[PDB]
């Protein structure tokens, strides 16, 4: 009952990266760290112009 | 008491943009400073390449090798990259 | 190659002289006078002036000239210019010797300062090796430094004899820059050394003079370090760049050259002018500094000598400087042409030795084949076919040596071949490929292959040739080569193909298994639940290639016509195929259905999977390969891989979260089991928040709370799984692959449906990072287990923030110790195999290198081939004196221990006859005196080991192959045994000779199988175990005569390569820096990488240097016995056992000013000095840990500095032990140097360097008086420092089985021999704790390496590398330039017998293929016709 | 589908399946010499030099560069320029030999010293072969190991069938349960 | 032989090499208090008459420095006390065959 | 970050060894 | 991550000035012993002396923060068990919000 | 007490009822894994037949 501050909420300790992962609290710690280096291999939108 | 944990991220400091430029902005305008003397120092009797500057912090951004120009790699290799636009998260 | 032919004779080189350019020979050879410094422009006219580059020398511009020889650009090896320096230079490599040189001779004169007559000298001008016998000559004269004019004869040394004159002092010389500075001496003379006379010196060096020191009269005077004449290097040397016209980039080299000529005129020009004497030298250092920055630029002396734009500059050692350069770049690794690459995938409709190659390739890559009658048909036929469809070709070449460029030439469609002329052509299905995929460290990274050209653009292999290559369909890029030759491919065909590789000498089993699908498959298709019906068991047996197109009797008929998976697949199974397993409740009715029983080539029963179809030993692959052939072998994954995998099509198989969840209750179950689990700790908490915790052994009290703790949580995890994994239905795939073996572990079930468990870092679970706790969502010193770190979810649940915070710390760990492993790995890696390169098996059966030094006289001290053995049991070792007689004993004299007529037809008649029981009993004297043999070697007691011919199933197979029934008798003469076993050994020849020496080593190289053999074929045995017949049993005898001789070696096989190899594999993946014992300090150990490091290279301070000491015999399990010797040698220190020290002033000796003193001093005067006291207090406890008596103590300080100190002390019974005693003009400060030399000069009871000791219950095994093994535990000491030469010689140890594992010392010590024994064992054991198997062999041959010499020559730089081996060879490894350089200082003399002295010289290297010279009897040429 | 690389249904491949766009682009200037001599982007033909290329120049415009419509393939030239040189010495630019496809965009500007500026993008369109890398976001990459059709995929009463078929053996020792989650 | 006890004189030791062809050795107390030889892991050696040796060297084609070298100083080479030259039979027991020959010559 | 470099820090760094033996005042970011 | 941030730099004297005249005792006069209990004051780094009573020193800086009169990027730090007042400016500090 | 201060610590570990040896062929074995490899193959686990002596890998 000393408790000085709270977290907004837990998932802000990620990065870039691991935000986009789904349920990165579901898999072995080093799955999630190499899909946070391929993620910067895939294709998309980078931008619209 | 232990000795001091050297890794405590407290005790960790994160040169951004700006502190990095700050660097080289000084070290420069300086060289620009004891430059603007030697048109007074032959002045027997309009001298400011401001040239100097403008190339400098180009090199600077445009390598990386931040410390300067002439005969030595002086400076820190690898910062100023080329940004990534493989995908908008990336 | 080079075009154009040339009456010159072709031959090899043999030899390679290294020496140094007279500046005669370099102006002899020299071709332009090069005068001046510019390029070209003949004043602008482009061309080149008689200047540099090209006063003659080749040239540029495409233009043949080059002093007529043309030939142009292509053909035309530039030729050397010279050019005259003005005054004599230093050669940068050289100064070095240069120096030393002069130390080793006084000027003036120039001669020794040693003669034969100094005796120390002798004794060096006889060590012959030039390399020492110099290094030796000056270490005895840098320090004589005056010419002495006469020294003692070996008569008196009152008469004076005469040698060469003039004593001038020599001065005393150090190195400055480039020059050479001396001192004369009385306050110095400094004077600089002009390179001018240090030259004419040497010049005066007397001719046994540069002998005596390392030179040669012919190929390397000293005189020639001196520069006088620079050879000047040709273009091709250094090419320029041409962007077209009137553009030109010349090269570095060609610019200092430039400025060397620049800098020599400048300085020529100065000695015809005004000449401003002392000025001068101010530009000869100029010429000096390029002349020298040109062949070296990275010197001490800073300056680098940098070119405009801050541009180092390239210095042509520079170029040769290892890895990315001429010698370990250009020469030891080529790129090269007819090589391809590209992404890979799997094809489980290819062969195993099949390649599928993309079309696109085929149709750029070219086998040159010779157009011949055999051929011209479906050649020519290609030409047409032109270079864009397939089966073609894309250039044809007549004899006339010119390119038919068929995708051009007019005459394209035209074409007659011709017999003789040549054809590069596509490649074509079925051509001999060497594929591959990096990194390569194994015989089996690049393997031959069928090629089978396909569409789609990836490299396409077969599964089962997945892990050969170790490759992932993950974007995994391989490489390719094309052979060239008819018997290049012939070298890859019969050699490196596929299915040759299949059993890893490296681990003697097969290295190649069945994964995934078809082995996850092969195994729901064999169960005895699984039943195909016809239509299907059609469609599978026409998949089989080779099905005899018999459809088989269906297992059952009844009412439908069933087939059983085991029944078809059985069909991929060949004939002649037996094989028997049993793995837990086995019993030829397997239950379970467990084990295994194949028959004639058909799974009589057991459920199929990886123990059978695996890369396991006894498999059914490793069966195969050795009873049908390699062949057959490759032909079988095919068709299981078909028909399996064809059945699994169908049958379908999945995975899912629904494999991951587990029964409603087990969860409950397994979250008290988990609860449960945090008050056994939290017990263990408070019992330690209020000090009831045992210290324990464990030291630290808190060290000892942990592994409680964690002990206690993983204890959970394990068995909160143990929970689930038997929840899990046999129907969840999850599981399904794990008992296939396919994939996954049941950990892997854990840490997914039950629970992950407690992370870490080091070992210690989560730390406190943030001061005394983990997060700061914790309360301070929270010791709990769910913030040391420990994840109770498991992976279905999801872990929480903490949780899955602390696991990252955790994982993240390996993905380090990864980063930097890497970076060692790889040196280890190459060192090894740098180290054993030309360690081959000759054809004596030797093993040796480049030089003819042994290193084995037997390869693996047994000349067999690791391909061609297995773990076999030596029954004879273990077992009761009381079993191995019911065996092997047979008396023909006995009722009761006479073989039962009912076993043997001749039985009856035998019960008696007394001529047999002369052998029958030889037989018998022989097993036993085995057995003893064996348990001398042993010692263990452990039976199994590996060893050639698997004579457990050479007799399985002798067993069904005769159809022999245990009903009828045999029919073998008791005679027919024991003398025909007795032949076989006569014939497993290993080695042959015709004389004694040798005809003895087979004897040896023999034994240790024999024993194997006798135990087997044991009369007793033969006929009661296994009812051989007569046929059976001399088969039996011929296989295994065979199965030997050809599981010998072949004399060429490369091993030190090989060995090299199967370290480096396993040292790679060999884990960094863990240290599992950390949480338990004091205990700590060095284990892993670091630790091979710390071998290899023969590091002096070790990280753990400890040493283990047994006891003397009796003196064992005596428990006290033990601190009895533990004090006995355990270094003790009076600053161990004091607890203070302490300065009175005390001027009474007669009553001390301390109370508490008294009634000591009453006592020691009943029964001059000084009034400064000095008292040091003692502990107690510290004076029985290490038994001790005040007395003892004492009157050692006593008689440590004698009569010249009084001293006294208290009895063993005071509540305080004590320590009185004063000095006897500044009384302090003397008082306290005698302070420390009273602490840490002092010793008491011990060894010295020995810090800690402890006991150990070590569990030995050992004869019982009953003839079984037996544990018969005993107590041991292990040290924590060394000085074995001591600690040996200390009594109650047992001097024979002392052991410290710094081989080191055990080498300098109990002798070199030994040393190895100990050498080998570090060295196993390193590699032996990833559980990595090695076959002895290898690690044998690198120990035996590093041995043999003298003592330990390390795997570095600094050892090996610098032995008796030839330049170029040694060349190749870390030193290049400098190594070269004293190489033809020394004028050395190269065998070019080394592998890398050949691949250097591009030659074919005496190796396997090239262990040897072909032939043409032109004798026997004529009979065949 | 075995060890890390999937079967990836053909049929939908050509329904547009993982088809991307590829942009690349070339760039060059008229470099300029104080002592007034400048290069310059025309379509050049022997004439003294004969320092060209092998490329087909055919395909260029008169300005020198090529107009977006056009269909680039090997090593044809994509950018005409010349350095007068003492004078025919080339300096056009062709299409990375190993690529092809179609110009997309061009661009000529000046750059401050008054040079002639262009930058050629040439655009090509890649549809998902075999060879190609693909993966999920649970570190589960793998490539293609070969493409069926609908008559071949597994069906589901439903109707449905598969884009993508992995490997079960990418599961256990893996243990990604969020990939399995996701689904 | 002599043996010695806490040391001898460099005066003294450079006395032995001075009366051929007779030889004398030095050993220190401390160092035969235990026969290493004794010791688990040493095997035993052997001298060979220079005979059995130039027969060694014949039927294995060796030159006298191809052969495995012990150093003069080596332990067991002073225990018999071998010179520059003779040659030792180091025959040791092995896993892969129960005895395995060897040899040793001595610089 | 780089606000503060130009805005503040910036004029800051010019003024310090800046003055000679000559002033430099206030910086302007067009 | 992607809460986190970054020091920028603030001025240290509109919290030095704003100390010394709150109880901070200047470090010229100081004297050991007389004050024990010496909870000595830090800022970026540097010792401008010391202070008794700090409870509230404390939570008067703090309050002074969440106004925004102090820059609420500004950390400063009370080591209670180590009497010492740890404040700082510093440009680089990486720090969350809560 | 001084005796105790002279034994040597006891590498204390579990052992798994479904896990077997090579030789001693009892299900007395105790493992630790490790990240021997990269992010891509995950998990090694080294064995040891915690009765009589094995060690090995499973990958
Ligand atoms: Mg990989
Ligand atoms: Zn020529
Ligand atoms: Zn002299
Ligand atoms: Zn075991």
């Amino acid at each position: 009952t000393t408790f000085t501050h709270c977290e907004i909420h837990p998932s802000m300790i990620l990065g870039v990266a691991a935000s986009i992962i789904p349920f990165p609290d579901h898999n072995q710690s080093p799955r999630n760290t190499y899909q946070s280096a391929m993620g910067k291999q895939a294709m998309g939108v980078f931008l619209t112009n | 008491k232990d000795q001091d944990d050297r890794d405590h991220f407290g005790k960790k400091r994160l040169d951004l943009a700006g502190p990095l430029l700050a660097q080289l902005f000084k070290t420069l305008f300086k060289k620009l400073t004891k430059d603007i003397f030697r048109y007074m120092q032959r002045t027997v009797e309009l001298a400011i390449n401001a040239k100097t500057i403008t190339s400098g912090l180009k090199y600077a951004l445009a390598t990386g090798n931040w410390g300067e120009q002439k005969k030595a790699m002086s400076s820190r290799a690898g910062v100023s990259q080329v940004l990534n636009r493989y995908t908008y998260s990336s | 190659v080079g075009q154009q032919y040339s009456s010159a004779p072709l031959r090899t080189v043999k030899e390679v002289q290294f020496g140094l350019f007279s500046p005669e020979e370099v102006r002899a050879i020299s071709v332009a006078k090069i005068r001046f410094p510019e390029t070209m422009d003949e004043t602008q006219t482009r061309a080149k002036i008689g200047g540099l580059n090209d006063p003659r020398l080749g040239s540029i511009d495409r233009n043949l000239k080059c002093q007529t020889c043309q030939e142009g650009m292509n053909e035309c090896p530039g030729h050397f210019g010279h050019i005259d320096l003005a005054k004599p230079v230093f050669h940068v490599g050289f100064i070095a010797k240069i120096k030393k040189v002069c130390e080793c001779v006084c000027m003036h004169c120039g001669k020794l300062l040693l003669d034969e007559h100094n005796e120390l000298m002798r004794q060096a001008l006889a060590i012959k090796d030039s390399k020492k016998r110099f290094a030796a000559i000056w270490t005895l004269c840098k320090t004589k430094m005056v010419c002495e004019t006469d020294v003692p004869s070996e008569d008196d040394p009152t008469q004076l004899v005469s040698r060469g004159g003039c004593g001038n002092t020599q001065p005393t010389i150090r190195k400055d820059g480039l020059k050479l500075v001396g001192s004369w001496k009385d306050e110095p003379e400094l004077r600089v050394l002009s390179t001018e006379e240090i030259l004419n010196i040497f010049k005066h060096i007397s001719v046994k003079d540069f002998t005596s020191l390392g030179f040669n009269e012919v190929f390397s005077r000293p005189e020639w370090m001196i520069l006088t004449c620079l050879p000047v290097p040709p273009p091709p040397v250094r090419p320029s760049i041409s962007f077209n016209e009137s553009q030109r980039g010349e090269d570095d080299l060609t610019f200092k050259l430039a400025d060397i000529l620049k800098a020599n005129i400048s300085l020529e020009t100065l000695e015809h002018n005004g000449a401003p004497h002392h000025a001068i030298e101010e530009a000869e250092s100029l010429l000096q500094f390029h002349v020298a920055t040109y062949m070296d630029n990275d010197i001490a002396g800073q300056p680098q000598a940098l070119q405009k734009s801050g541009r180092p500059v390239k210095s042509i050692r520079a170029r040769l400087k290892g890895k990315e350069g001429r010698i370990r770049g250009n020469l030891m690794g080529k790129r090269v042409d007819f090589s391809a690459r590209t992404v890979i995938s799997g094809d489980p409709n290819l062969e195993l030795d099949q390649v599928g190659v993309p079309k696109s390739i085929a149709k750029t890559l070219t086998y040159p084949e010779v157009v011949t009658p055999y051929n011209i048909d479906r050649l020519t036929q290609l030409v047409r076919n032109g270079p864009n469809e397939h089966p073609g070709a894309k250039y044809v070449i007549r004899d006339s040596g010119d390119r038919i460029d068929l995708r051009y030439s007019k005459r394209a469609g035209d074409i007659q071949l011709q017999y003789g002329w040549k054809v590069e052509r596509h490649i074509m299905d079925n051509d001999p490929v060497l594929f591959n995929r990096q990194p390569s460290l194994h015989k089996m990274s690049m393997m031959a292959h069928r090629v089978k050209v396909i569409p789609y653009s990836t490299f396409r292999l077969n599964l089962s040739v997945t892990s050969p290559y170790n490759a992932d369909f993950d974007g995994d890029e391989m490489n390719l080569h094309v052979p060239q030759s008819e018997e290049t491919r012939a070298e890859l065909s019969q050699l490196c193909a596929v299915p040759l590789q299949i059993v890893s000498p490296q681990s003697n089993k097969p290295c190649m298994g069945i994964v995934q699908d078809t082995l996850c498959g092969i195994r729901k298709l064999t169960l005895r639940d699984t039943f195909i019906e016809l239509d299907q068991v059609l469609n599978m047996l026409y998949w089989v290639p080779d099905w005899d197109g018999v459809i088989p009797t269906p297992a059952i008929i009844k009412p439908k016509p069933l087939w059983s998976g085991k029944q078809i697949l059985s069909v991929a199974i060949p004939n002649g195929i037996h094989l028997q397993r049993f793995d837990e409740g086995t019993t030829l009715l397997s239950p379970k259905d467990n084990g295994m029983l194949i028959i004639d080539g058909q799974i009589i029963f057991g459920v199929v999977e990886k123990k059978t179809v695996g890369s396991s030993n006894g498999g059914l692959i490793h069966v195969v390969t050795r009873e049908k052939g390699p062949q057959v072998c490759a032909k079988l994954f095919g068709n299981i891989q078909k028909v399996v995998n064809f059945w699994l099509l169908h049958n379908g198989f999945s995975t899912g979260i629904g494999d991951t969840i587990a029964d409603g209750p087990t969860m409950r179950e397994i979250t008290e089991t988990i609860a449960e689990a945090k008050k056994k700790v939290l017990d263990v908490t408070k019992e330690a928040q209020a000090n009831l915790l045992t210290a324990k052994h464990g030291m630290t009290l808190r060290e000892s709370f942990e592994d409680n703790v964690v002990r206690f949580l993983n204890e959970a995890r394990d068995k909160a799984g143990r929970l689930a994994e038997v929840n899990l239905k046999d129907l969840n795939n999850v599981k399904q692959m794990v008992m296939a073996g396919s994939k996954g572990s049941f950990i892997n079930i854990a840490q997914m449906s039950a629970c992950v468990g407690q992370q870490s870092v080091e070992g210690k679970r989560i730390a406190f990072g943030f001061v005394d706790r983990t997060l700061p969502h914790f309360s301070k010193d929270d010791y709990s287990p769910e913030s040391k770190g420990f994840v109770e979810n498991s992976y279905l649940r999801g872990l929480t923030p903490q949780e899955f915070f602390f696991h990252a710390m955790g994982g993240r760990e390996g993905l380090i110790d990864t980063a930097v492993k890497t970076a060692e790995t790889g040196y280890i890696q190459r060192r090894l195999v740098k180290a054993l390169e030309d360690i081959m098996v000759h054809y004596d059966n030797t093993t040796r290198n480049s030089l003819g030094n042994v290193i084995q006289f037997i390869y693996g001290e047994d000349g067999m081939d690791a391909a061609h053995i297995e773990k076999q049991s030596l029954d004879t070792i273990g077992g009761s004196d009381a079993a191995f007689e019911k065996r092997y004993r047979v008396d023909l004299l006995n009722t009761d221990h006479t073989l039962d007529p009912s076993l043997l037809e001749s039985g009856s008649e035998i019960l008696g006859d007394l001529k047999l029981q002369v052998l029958l009993d030889e037989e018998y004297k022989q097993l036993v005196k085995d057995r003893k043999f064996l348990r001398e070697v042993f010692v263990d007691g452990e039976a199994n080991w590996p060893l050639p011919v698997n004579i457990r199933r050479i007799i399985q197979n002798a067993q069904q192959t005769f159809h022999i029934d245990h009903t009828k008798p045999s029919d073998l003469t008791i005679k027919d045994i024991v003398l025909g076993v007795k032949d076989l050994q006569e014939n497993l020849l290993v080695l042959r000779g015709k004389n004694e020496i040798i005809q003895n080593a087979q004897r040896d190289a023999v034994t240790l199988f024999c024993c194997l053999l006798r135990s087997r074929l044991a009369t007793r045995r033969v006929l009661q175990e296994y009812r051989l017949t007569k046929q059976a049993f001399d088969w039996v005898l011929s296989n295994i005569e065979a199965q030997f001789l050809r599981s010998v070696v072949h004399p060429g096989e490369m091993v030190g390569v090989l060995a090299a190899q199967s370290i480096g594999e396993p040292a790679t993946q060999m884990t960094l820096n863990t240290f599992h014992f950390a949480g338990v300090a004091s205990k700590k150990v060095t284990s892993g990488v670091p630790r091979l490091k710390e071998i290899l290279n023969v590091a002096k301070n070790m990280k753990t240097p400890s040493l283990t000491v047994y006891l003397e015999p009796g003196h064992a399990a005596d428990q006290e016995q033990a601190k009895l010797i533990r004090s006995a040698i355990e270094h003790t220190t009076l600053k161990s056992v004091t607890i203070a020290s302490e300065i009175y002033y005390d001027p009474d000796p007669r009553s001390t000013v301390i109370p508490e003193d008294e009634e000591i001093i009453q006592l020691h005067f009943s029964l001059q000095q000084s009034p400064w006291l000095l008292r040091l207090e003692l502990d107690r406890a510290a004076m029985n840990d290490k038994d001790l008596t005040m007395g003892q103590v004492g009157e050692r300080i006593k008689q440590t500095f004698k009569n010249d100190l009084f001293v006294i002390w208290s009895e063993d019974n005071d509540e305080k032990l004590i320590i009185r005693c004063r000095v006897v003009a500044e009384e302090d400060h003397m008082l306290k140097k005698i302070e420390n030399t009273m602490l840490e000069n002092i010793t008491l009871r011990g060894v010295e360097n020995i810090e800690r000791v402890v006991m150990m219950k070590y569990d030995r095994k050992v004869p019982s008086p009953t003839g079984e093994y037996v544990k018969e535990p005993e107590w041991v000491l292990e040290t924590d420092g060394v000085n074995l030469s001591e600690v040996m010689t200390v009594p109650g140890i047992d001097p024979t089985r002392i052991y410290t594992n710094s081989f080191i010392d055990i080498m300098e010590v109990l002798g070199i021999e030994a040393g190895r024994a100990a050498l080998y064992k570090e060295v196993y054991n390193v590699i032996a704790s990833d559980g990595s198997y090695v076959n002895y062999r290898h690690m044998a041959l690198l120990v035996d390496v590093m041995t043999t010499q003298g003592g330990l020559t390390s795997v570095t730089r600094h050892g090996f590398n610098r032995s008796n081996t030839g330049a170029l060879m040694r060349c190749s490894f870390e030193e290049t330039v400098e190594i070269l350089f004293e190489a033809g200082a020394s004028a050395e003399l190269d065998d070019c017998r080394g592998v890398s002295e050949n691949v250097i010289l591009g030659q074919m290297a005496p190796i396997g293929t090239g262990a040897f010279d072909v032939m043409i009897d032109e004798e026997s040429l004529v009979k065949y016709m | 589908n075995q060890e890390d690389s999937m079967i990836m249904n053909q049929s939908s491949i050509d329904r547009g399946l993982f088809r991307s766009l590829f942009f690349r682009s070339y760039m060059d200037q008229e470099k300029k010499y104080g002592m007034s001599i400048t290069e310059t982007f025309e379509k050049p033909q022997r004439t003294n030099t004969l320092r060209m290329k092998h490329g087909t120049y055919d395909k260029l415009d008169d300005d020198g560069l090529i107009a977006p419509g056009v269909r680039v393939s090997g090593e044809d030239v994509i950018i005409g320029k010349t350095t007068p040189i003492s004078s025919k010495r080339d300096a056009s630019t062709p299409l990375r030999s190993t690529e092809n496809g179609i110009v997309d965009q061009v661009l000529v500007t000046t750059n401050q010293d008054g040079l002639k500026f262009v930058k050629v993008r040439v655009r090509t369109t890649k549809i998902p072969q075999i060879g190609d890398k693909f993966a999920s976001r649970h570190g589960q990459k793998g490539t293609i190991g070969i493409t069926y059709r609908r008559e071949d995929m597994p069906f589901t009463a439903e109707g449905i069938v598969p884009d993508l078929i992995i490997n079960p053996h990418a599961i256990p020792s893996r243990m990604t349960v969020a990939h399995l989650i996701e689904c | 032989i002599f043996v010695y006890q806490n040391n001898i004189t460099p005066s003294a030791m450079k006395l032995v090499p001075s009366i051929p062809p007779a030889t004398i050795e030095t050993f220190n107390e401390a160092a035969l208090v235990v026969n290493i030889t004794h010791h688990e892991l040493v095997p035993k050696h052997i001298r060979l008459s220079s005979d059995e040796k130039r027969e060694l060297l014949k039927r294995y084609r060796l030159k006298e420095s191809q052969l495995p070298r012990i150093q003069r100083a080596d332990p067991v080479a002073l225990y018999l006390g071998l010179k520059r030259g003779e040659v030792v039979k180091i025959i040791r027991k092995s896993e892969t065959s129960g005895r395995y020959a060897s040899y040793r010559i001595c610089m | 970050s780089f606000n503060q470099f130009v805005d503040y820090t910036l004029q800051d760094i010019i003024c310090e060894d800046s003055t000679l033996i000559i002033s430099f005042g206030k910086i302007y970011v067009t | 991550s992607l809460m986190s941030c970054i020091s920028v730099g603030t001025d240290p004297m509109p919290i030095i000035t704003f100390l010394s005249e709150w109880g901070m005792e200047p470090l010229e006069d100081y004297v050991p012993h007389q004050s024990p209990d010496a909870t000595r004051v830090f800022v970026n780094g540097v010792w401008h002396g010391v202070h008794r009573n700090p409870a509230r020193l404390m939570e008067t800086l703090r309050t002074l923060r969440r106004k925004g009169d102090i820059n609420p990027e500004v950390s400063m730090i009370r080591d209670i068990r180590e009497k010492e007042l740890k404040i700082f400016t510093d440009a680089g500090r990486v720090y969350r919000p809560l | 007490q001084n005796l105790y201060n002279a034994q040597g610590a006891t590498i204390e570990r579990s052992v798994t009822d479904r896990f077997t040896c090579g030789k001693c062929k009892e299900k007395k074995v105790s493992y630790y894994q490790l990240q021997t490899r990269s992010a891509d193959e995950p998990l090694t686990t080294f064995c040891t037949c915690e009765a009589c002596g094995n060690r090995w890998k499973f990958s």
